[PDB]
C-alpha cells in the first residue's frame, strides 16, 4: 500500500525581493559564461583542422558519437573543461579526448574518443589523465569500454609526465587487460592512425574494427603498407572487423555490442518517477553566486528529488547537516547536506545515516556547501576530531554508489568527510559557483597576518597596516584563481561543471549508470566511540 | 618508566574518587607516609572508599576536613615538592 | 628425495682485462658517489636543526627507528633520493619522511616517521607521494603501519599539489581506513606536535600513543583559535593535552618520553595475535657461487655494451642454481626457476632485443609461475638505438601485447630490478612501475625514458631534415646538431636515475652488490600476504 | 623477539592489617561451608541407596565417570548445587545427574551420567534443565558428548514442568539430533533401566553401548504391557542387551559390566577422527606472581567494602602481566590484555559504578578482541549505573546500550565470573546469563538480583512514605520497617549463591584459590570450536 500522502519539501521565493533579483542575475551571467565557452570548445582544433579532417574523408569525432549511441539518446559528456588553459601558450580544447557515457544497442556504454583534430590526437599529460578517468568510471560501474581511436602518439616535449609513472600512460593497457579480465567488455575502433603505445589499444581490445583505409597499426613507425585494414584483417590477424569507411565501423560497433549477451539487473527497489514541484531555474535566486550568504539546502533538494518528497532524519539534532531519504527518478537516495558550519553532533549524525544507508544498500548523494569545521578550545576538549573522524572513517567504507555535488565552498577536512575527489565517489560535479581549496582564501590571509604581525610585534621591527595588505592581497588573489572552477576542472579533479537547472537530469543519468554493477556488502573499521 | 618510580610520575596528587562525604582523615598539616598510607576515608552513595598515599613523601598540606563534602576528581592532599 | 647433481650458471669473469678493469672502475664510482649522496641525506636539514631538535628532548627521527626495531635486526629503507633536487631552491633530504620495512617484535611492519629537523615536518607534494607509496606497499602485502608522528602540517606554498586530487593528502586517511577495515593493524605514535589535519592520524589509527609533554593534537592550532574566536591557548592546553590522553579520549596510551613511547609500541605489535605463514614450499639457503662485487666488472656504466644477464643470475640466486625454460627458443629472453633465501622465484631478464619468439616464451612462462604460486622476478635491461632497434616492428605489436596482458593479471608477487635501459613498450612487458611490482629497484648505471635519447634526436633529424628538404630551404649538418644536443641533454638528465629515484618512480637506488639482500628482505615482506589465484583475459591467439 | 622486559601487576597485601585478618577469616568460612556441602552432595541418594546399587553389580555413578576419563586428569564437573532446596521436603543432590567435562582417550568430552541412587534416576524439573545446560555447552564448543544412561523416568507429580514445553524433557532429543548432524559425536552407555522417553537417548545416538543384564530399553515399560495387553514379562525379556544387541539392533556394542562398558567407550572415542586444533597464537605459561589465596583477604565478604580489581587479576594471569587498555579513561572499568595458561585473553572488569566513559571505553575494547579473535572474560563486580539528571541528559541509556549491543553481538568464546554484585542492567552489560556466555560461575560472596536489596527497600519507603503523607493519614518510623525488613529479607535470600547456583543460573560456585585452575580448564574446552566472524549491529553513536 502507498496510497499515504505526505508532506512535501520546498517554499515559493520572494520573486520580487532585491536579493532574488540579484542572485538570479549574477547565477545566469555565470551559466552563460559556461556555455559560451562550452561552444567554443566544442570546435575542437579549429576550422582549418576541421577542415583538413574532413578532407580525407573522416567524420569528426562529435558526429561519431552522435552516429554510435542510439537516435536521440542523452550523452552525459564528462571533463569537457580538461586542459583548459592548461598549458601557457598551448590550446587544447577538451584535453585532446572526448569521452563521456551513452546508450549503444540499449545498453550504457564508456566511449573514448581521440580528438584528431587537436594537436593531430597527440597525447597531453591531461589526455592520459582524462583517459584513465573515464576507465576508473567504467571499471567501478562494469561499463563497457568502446575506443574511437585516432591518435598520434605521446606530446614528446612533456614525457616525463606521460610515460613512466603508474598512473602515466601505460596504466591505460592496465585497465584494458583488468576489465577483460572481469567480462567488462572492451572495444576498439581504429578509424585513423595508431603508432608505438597506440598500436597496444586495439591489440589489447576484445574485439577491433579497422577503416579500410584510414586505419594504421603499427609499434613502429608507406603507413597503408606497414599497418592499414587489409594488412592487418588478412594477414597479422590483428582485426577482427573490416569496415569500408567511418559510418560502416560504427554500424558495425552497434552489432558488436549487440552480441555482447548482457541484460541489466537492478538491485534497488523502484517507484514511478515524478517530477519536482518547484521549477529548477528558481535556484538562480536562492543561490546566487555570494558564498559569504547563506541558503537553505532543503531549498535545492526540494527542486531535483521526486515530487518534492523528502524524510529527514534526525532534523532537530545537529542541524548545521540535513541527511534523509528521497527518490530521483525513481532510485532511492540518502542525500547529506551541508546548512553551516560541521559541529560534533552534526559529524555524529552524519556517521548514524551512513551506516543506515550502507545497510539497507541505498545509494549516497552528498551536497557539499562547507565553510570549515567548529573551532573552539571546549569543542576541541570534546573530541570533535574524533568526530570529525568518525564520519571520514565511514564515508570511506561504504560500498553504496556515492555521487558528489559541491554547490558551495569545500574547503580543508570538510571536503574529506562529505566524499571529496580522494574518497572515491562514482562521480564529482561542481557548479559554476564552486570554490575549492584547502582552506578559505581570507583565512590563509588572516593566518598570515597573524604570523608576520607576531613575525615584527616579536622580533620588534614595526610592521605597519599598509605592509599588511603587502602580505594579504598576493594570497587572497592565488587562493581566488585556484579555487575557481574552471582551474579545478581543467586538471581532472571532478568529473564537470553542471547548469544548476540541469542538477536533477545529470544526477539521474549519473544513478543509472552507476546500478549496472551489483551493490557489495559494506565493511567498516573500528569505531572510534 | 620500569623503575616505577615514573608510577609517582603519573599522577601528582590524590584525587577525590567521587563526590561523597569525607568520614575519616588519617593525615596531620605535616606527616611522613609511605606509599599505601590510608589518607581518607569518604563514603559515595554509601560506598566508602579508602583514599591510600600514591608515594612515600611527607604531607604539605590538606585540602579538606572531616564532614566536608569533596567534589569528585578534587585534590585531598598536598605532597611537599622533593 | 633431493640429493641430485645438478649443473650451476656461472663463470668466472678475465680479471686481468681492460674491459672487465674500466667497467670496474666506472660502476665503482658510482656507487661511492651513491654512499656519500646517502651520508649527506642522513643528516636531514642539518646541525641547527638537528641540536634544536634535541634540545626539546626528542629523539631523532632515524635514532627512533633503531630502537623501535628489533636489535641487529635489517631495516629496509625506501626511496632515500625522493626531493633530491626536486625543488629548485629548497632542500628536502629525504622528502621531510623516512619509510621502510622493519621487524618490531618479531612481526614485519611498515614504519612512517616524519622528519622534524626537515622544514620543520612541513608536508611537500612529494612528502605525500612517498608516504601514499609506503601505505600502497603495506596494504599489498599485509604490514601493519606504524606512524612516529612529527608533522608540521601542509606546505601552503604549493597547496594546489597537496589538498585536492584523490593521490593528494586526503588519501592518506582514505587508507588507514580501509587498511584497519582489513585487520591490518594501524599504530600511531604522536612524538611531537600533530597540526591541522594531521590530528585525524591518531585519531584514525586502531591504537594510538602520544608523549606527555612535546605531543600535541588539535584539528584548529592555537592560531586559528585565536583567529575565529579571539581566543589564546598553549598547545600543550589546546591538543595533546592530559586533555586529549584523558578528558577527550583521543590517546590509548600515555607516553613519558620518546623511549618509553617506543617501548609501549613493541608491546601493541606483540599483542596483534598475528602469525607469519608461508604458502609456498622453501627449501635451505645458500649462498651463490660467486661473488657479487663481480657484478661491477661484467656490467659496468655503458649501455652501448653488452653482457649475458646470466651471469648476473649466478651471483645473486641460492648455490648458483638455474633452470632454464626455453632455452634456445627466443634467446634473447631468459626465463628460468630459481630459489633466493630458499623461496621459489621464476626469473625473466632481457638478453637483447625483443622479438615475436621472446615475447611468446615470456607469456608461456608467466602462466606457468602463475599456476603454481610462484613469485616473479624482472631484471629489465632493455635495449635502444640498435640496428635491432631500427626493425620492422609490425609483429612485434602483435606479439609484445600478449606478455603485457599476461603479466598485468598474474596475482603472484612481483619484484622489477632495472639493470639497465628501460625504453618504450619493452618498459611495459617487463613489469614496469604502472604495473604495479610489489618493488621496483634500479642500478646506478640505469636510464629509463619514453626512448633512447638517441633514438629521439635521430627522429627529429629526420622530420626537420624532411621538413626543410621537401619546403625546399637546404637544412645542413650544423643546423642538424642545433636540433640534437639540446634533445640528447634533456633525454640524459631526465633519464637519470637520481631524477627517476627523486620522484617515487622507484623504491630506491641499489649497490649491485646489495641485489641479492635487497631482494630477499623484499620477498620474504611480499610473503606475508597470501597467493591469490591468476585470472587472466581473453589471450588474443 | 619476544624478549622484552614488561611491568607486572599486583602488591603484597598487608597480612597485618586488621582489614585483612578480618577478611580473609571470613572468606574462609565460606569457601569451608562450601566444600563440606559438596561432601554431603557428593554421598547422593545415601548409604541405604548406595548400598543396594552396588548389591546390583553396579558401579557408583561417581565412579564411573573415574574410570572413564583419562588416568589422572582432572574433572570439571558443572552445577554440583542444581536442585539444593529447590524442593521444599524432597532432598535432590547435584539434581540426580552428574555433569563435566573430562578427557576420554585425549579428547575433551562432555559427560552426563544419571545419578540412579538419587529418587532410583528420575527426572525432575531441575534434572532436565541441568542436562540441557550441558549439551548447550557441549554444541558451542563443539564436545563429543557421552550418555551414562541409569534413569527411572520422568517423574509424575511435576509432569507439567517436565515434559510439554520447549525447554522441557523433549528438547533432550531435539539437541542429540541437531548436534549429530553437525558431526558433534553422541555415545550413549545403557548402563541401567531407561524407559519410555529414556529409550530413545540409546536410539538417538550415533554409537550405543549396553551392559548384558543391567540395561534395559523399553518404549513401553512391563507395567504398561500388562495394562495395555494383559501380559506378565520381565523387563530384560522386553529389553535387555541381548534382544537389543543380536534381535533388536539397538545395541552396538554388548558390554558384560559396568567396566567392561568404560572400557569400550573409550575405544569408541579413539575412532572419532578428531584432532584439535588452535586458532589463537600460544605462548608459555607462568605461574602468577602472587598467592591465590591471598585473595580470601583483599576480597572478603562485605560487598559494600570496594577493592581494586587489579589485584583479582594480578593473581590470576601468567606472569601476573598485563597491558591496560584507556587506563586513565573511564577508570571505573578495566581493560586489558593477558594471557592465562598460554591462552590470549581480553579481561573486562567492574571497579566502580559504571559511567558513561566506561561504557564507551567497554564498547571500543570489546570491538578490538572481535577484531583479532581474542577471548573475553568478564569479571563482575557491580553497584549500578551513575544517577543523576545531567548523566541522562547525556545519554547514558544510549552509552549503556551501546556496550549490551557490542556484548552481544560478540563471537569470540566468552566467560562470566560474578566476583561481587550483579544488579540491574550492569548484568546485562557485563555478560550475565542471558548473553549465553560460554561459561558463569559466580564466588561464594557474589549476589545476584533486579536491584539490591537496600535499594527496593528505600525505594518502597519513598513509596508508601508518599502513599501516606499524600493521602494524609501519617506514616511512622515503626511503620517503615514493617515495610523494609521483609524487603530486605527477600533479596537477601534470593540472591545468595545457592538460590541462584540450586537453579542453573549459573555453572558453579568456586572457590577463590581455585579460579585460575578453573578458568583454564574452561578456556581450553572453548577453544576446540573454531572462532568464527563478528558480525556487529548499528552501533547508535
Ligand atoms: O575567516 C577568517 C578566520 C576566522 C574565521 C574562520 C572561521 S572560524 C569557524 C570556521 N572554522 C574554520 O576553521 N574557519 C572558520
Ligand atoms: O488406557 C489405559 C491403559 C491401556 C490402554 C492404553 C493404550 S495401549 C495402546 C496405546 N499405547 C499406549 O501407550 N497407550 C494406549
Amino acid at each position: 500500500y502507498h496510497g499515504d500522502s505526505v508532506a512535501s519539501l520546498g517554499t515559493q521565493p520572494d520573486l520580487g525581493s532585491a536579493l532574488y533579483q540579484e542572485n538570479y542575475k549574477q547565477m545566469k551571467a555565470l551559466v552563460n559564461q559556461l556555455h559560451e565557452r562550452v561552444e567554443h570548445i566544442k570546435l575542437g582544433g579549429g576550422e582549418k583542422a576541421r577542415a583538413l579532417h574532413i578532407s580525407r574523408g573522416k567524420l569528426l569525432p562529435r558526429e561519431r558519437i552522435d552516429n554510435l549511441i542510439d537516435p536521440g539518446s542523452p550523452f552525459l559528456e564528462l571533463s569537457q573543461f580538461a586542459g583548459y588553459q592548461l598549458y601557457d601558450n598551448e590550446e587544447v580544447p577538451g584535453g585532446g579526448i572526448i569521452t563521456g557515457i551513452g546508450r549503444v544497442s540499449g545498453v550504457e556504454c564508456m566511449i573514448i574518443a581521440n580528438d584528431a583534430t587537436v594537436k593531430g590526437g597527440a597525447y597531453y599529460p591531461v589526455t592520459v589523465k582524462k583517459q584513465l578517468r573515464a576507465q576508473e568510471i567504467a571499471m567501478q560501474n562494469r561499463l563497457p569500454c568502446i575506443y574511437l581511436v585516432d591518435s598520434g602518439g605521446a606530446y614528446l616535449p612533456r614525457q616525463a609526465d606521460v610515460f613512466p609513472d603508474r598512473d602515466h600512460f601505460g596504466r591505460t593497457f592496465y585497465n584494458q587487460a583488468i576489465m577483460s579480465s572481469k567480462n567488462i567488455a572492451q572495444i576498439a575502433v581504429v578509424m585513423g592512425s595508431c603508432t608505438a603505445g597506440g598500436a597496444y589499444v586495439p591489440a589489447m581490445a576484445d574485439e577491433n574494427i579497422i577503416v579500410r583505409k584510414q586505419g594504421t597499426i603499427f609499434l613502429a613507425g608507406s603507413a597503408e603498407d606497414l599497418g592499414g585494414a587489409d594488412l592487418h584483417c588478412r594477414k597479422s590477424g590483428v582485426s577482427d572487423h573490416w569496415a569500408l569507411d567511418d559510418h560502416h565501423a560504427l554500424h558495425l560497433t552497434r552489432k558488436v555490442v549487440r552480441n555482447l549477451n548482457y541484460q541489466k539487473k537492478l538491485d534497488v527497489t523502484i517507484e514511478p518517477s515524478e517530477e519536482p514541484l518547484f521549477p529548477a531555474d528558481e535556484l538562480y535566486g536562492i543561490v546566487g553566486a555570494n558564498l559569504k550568504r547563506s541558503f537553505d539546502v532543503r531549498e535545492v533538494i526540494a527542486r531535483i528529488v521526486d515530487g518534492s518528497r523528502f524524510t529527514e532524519f534526525k532534523a532537530f539534532y545537529g542541524d548545521t547537516l540535513v541527511t534523509g531519504f528521497a527518490r530521483i527518478f525513481g532510485y532511492p537516495v540518502g542525500i547529506v547536506g551541508n546548512n553551516g558550519v560541521l559541529f560534533s553532533e552534526s559529524a555524529k549524525k552524519g556517521t548514524h545515516f551512513v551506516q543506515l544507508c550502507c545497510q539497507r544498500n541505498i545509494p549516497l548523494l552528498f551536497l557539499q556547501n562547507i565553510t570549515g569545521f567548529m573551532v573552539g578550545r571546549e569543542y576541541e576538549a570534546e573530541g570533535i576530531a574524533k568526530d570529525g573522524a568518525k564520519m571520514v572513517a565511514a564515508v570511506a567504507c561504504a560500498q553504496v554508489p556515492k555521487i558528489t555535488l559541491i554547490i558551495g565552498g569545500s574547503y580543508g577536512a570538510g571536503n574529506y568527510g562529505m566524499c571529496g575527489r580522494a574518497y572515491s565517489p562514482r562521480f564529482l560535479y561542481i557548479w559554476p559557483n564552486a570554490r575549492i581549496s584547502v582552506m578559505g582564501g581570507e583565512q590563509a590571509a588572516n593566518v598570515l597576518a597573524t604570523i608576520t604581525k607576531d613575525q615584527r610585534a616579536r622580533e620588534g621591527k614595526q610592521f605597519s597596516s599598509a605592509d599588511e595588505a603587502a602580505l594579504k592581497e598576493p594570497i587572497i588573489k592565488k587562493f581566488e584563481e585556484e579555487g575557481n572552477p574552471y582551474y579545478s576542472s581543467a586538471r581532472v579533479w571532478d568529473d564537470g561543471i553542471i547548469d544548476p537547472a540541469d542538477t536533477r537530469l545529470v544526477l539521474g543519468l549519473s544513478f543509472s549508470a552507476a546500478l549496472n554493477a551489483p551493490i557489495e556488502k559494506t565493511d567498516f573499521g573500528i569505531f572510534r566511540m | 618508566y620500569l623503575s616505577s618510580v615514573s608510577s609517582q610520575e603519573t599522577q601528582g596528587g590524590p584525587l577525590a574518587p567521587m563526590t561523597g562525604t569525607i568520614e575519616k582523615v588519617f593525615v596531620k598539616a605535616g606527616d611522613k607516609v609511605k606509599a599505601g598510607d590510608s589518607l581518607m576515608v569518604m563514603i559515595a552513595m554509601k560506598m566508602e572508599h579508602t583514599i591510600k598515599s600514591p608515594k612515600d613523601g611527607t604531607v604539605k598540606k590538606v585540602f579538606y576536613r572531616e564532614g566536608a563534602q569533596a567534589n569528585r576528581h578534587t585534590p585531598l592532599v598536598e605532597f611537599e615538592e622533593e
